[PDB]
């Protein structure tokens, strides 16, 4: 999973 | 405007109450009403807006992904009806509706009235985020155009943040993190994603010496997300 | 009936999809439509119904508790407006609406058409649960009557389950667990709550020797909840 | 907190 904010 | 009869200050107060109660659909509706009062949002009020819709759309996206995975399996030795597609479309349309609502708020009139760099980049990040969420589910003739609307929003924010903000600013870092995720999984550009995450991380590292202690907790958190994506990507 | 045009089988299928996606509001709406088709629910379909509304009302209750705590603090050296009460009332009214909807389904016509003990006790447990949730927020002239509606529903279920079911039946155990929580925090009867939890646990323990391996996982889970309440209560 | 099912 790719982490975003 | 269901919130048109409520005072702006009361809407902000109730958005904070909803946040404490993790009632994010309510929180988003209160902040939508607050935006529609026509006054610009403060730094703290912008954060209430983004957190609310981030959590609403976040749950919709996770549910869409569960259903799309079930749908993909159903189209492989798999037995046949239309129900999975129908319910996936239901969640998808509800997701697109929330993204359309956020984008409309940014367009009317948060982005055009934002003069300070911090607010302008903040809202342009949001615009890129919610066009990205639309791109995640897009499959028709619009996918390419939706992707470029995200790129264009992210890119203008990048240009402003590199001109007007220090490398460790949390908004500049958060924009860079999400623009790199855009490159990696939307725009089919993993090398660009990796280059951006590393230059972003490295230039913030070299600028930490300027910051006071315990006043960049959010910047630290985002630098860790960049390091985590890089570990996953390399 | 927004679900009136959808096949019963499709509603059940979509309720299971919603469960996998943790879309519990959707799950409850699908199962409401399924009940309104007029046919009795199967064992598996009853579980879909209870899980859906349990999760919907569960989130409403947790949010109501957060707001009621903030409200209580505001009425102690605390500064004064009406917003906290207003938003607490908003969540409360939405919670009462869901409880009213569930109780109406049970009354029309799940309880009256249920002949087998397992289904009858199941639905009477639900009726006690959702009257209990109404009692948690009740403060007016209706509190006493709401409390007795819960007691009466729980008690009939208890009488049936002790006559028709073995001590380790998961529905009988779950009913006893919730009736004991009713005694402890609604009916101001902690000694009755403790006596019931212990007799319930002890009589299931002595009956485990009759059960096949790996076929009472749910009964084991509930026996652990009884042991946890007892540890907290004594 | 009291546990229910
Ligand atoms: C919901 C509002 C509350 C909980 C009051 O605040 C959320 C947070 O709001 C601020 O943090 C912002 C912020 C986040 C920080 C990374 C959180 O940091 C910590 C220590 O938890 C996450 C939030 O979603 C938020 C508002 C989002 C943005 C993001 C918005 O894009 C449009 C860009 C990067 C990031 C910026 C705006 C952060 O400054 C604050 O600096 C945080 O406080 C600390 C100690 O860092 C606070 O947790
Ligand atoms: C949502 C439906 C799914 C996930 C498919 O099933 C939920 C569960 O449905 C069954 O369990 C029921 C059941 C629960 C079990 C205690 C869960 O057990 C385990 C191992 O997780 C929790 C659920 O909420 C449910 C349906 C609720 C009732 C409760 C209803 O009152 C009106 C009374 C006690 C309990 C009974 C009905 C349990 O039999 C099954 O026996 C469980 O399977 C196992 C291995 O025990 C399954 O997890
Ligand atoms: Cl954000
Ligand atoms: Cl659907
Ligand atoms: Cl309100
Ligand atoms: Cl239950
Ligand atoms: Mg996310
Ligand atoms: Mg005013
Ligand atoms: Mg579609
Ligand atoms: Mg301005
Ligand atoms: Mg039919
Ligand atoms: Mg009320
Ligand atoms: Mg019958
Ligand atoms: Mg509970």
């Amino acid at each position: 999973v790719n982490l975003s904010i | 405007g269901a919130m048109g009869s409520m005072e702006r200050a009361s809407l902000i107060q109730k958005a904070k109450l909803a946040e404490q109660a993790e009632r994010y659909e309510d929180m988003a509706a209160f902040m939508k009403g607050a935006v529609e009062k026509g006054e610009e949002l403060s730094c703290e009020e912008r954060n209430l807006l983004s957190v609310a819709y981030k959590n609403v759309v976040g749950g919709q996206r996770a549910a869409w992904r569960v259903l799309s995975s079930i749908e993909q399996k159903s189209n492989e030795g798999s037995e046949e009806g239309p129900e999975v597609r129908e319910y996936r479309e239901k969640v998808e349309t509800e997701l697109q509706g929330v993204c359309d609502t956020v984008l409309g708020l940014l367009d009317s009139h948060l982005i055009k009235e934002a003069g300070d760099a911090e607010s302008r980049v903040f809202y342009l990040k949001m615009k890129g985020d919610y066009y990205r969420y639309l791109a995640e589910v897009a499959t028709g003739d619009d996918k390419k155009r939706i992707i470029d609307s995200a790129r264009s929003a992210y890119q203008e924010a990048m240009d402003i943040s590199k001109k007007e903000m220090p490398p460790t600013n949390p908004i500049r870092l958060g924009l860079a993190l999400n623009f790199s995720v855009f490159h990696y999984e939307i725009a089919n550009s993993p090398e660009e994603a990796i280059s951006l995450a590393k230059t972003t991380f490295d230039e913030a590292m070299a600028d930490l010496h300027t910051l006071s202690e315990d006043s960049y907790k959010d910047s630290t958190l985002i630098m860790q997300l960049l390091r985590d994506n890089l570990t996953l990507w390399t």
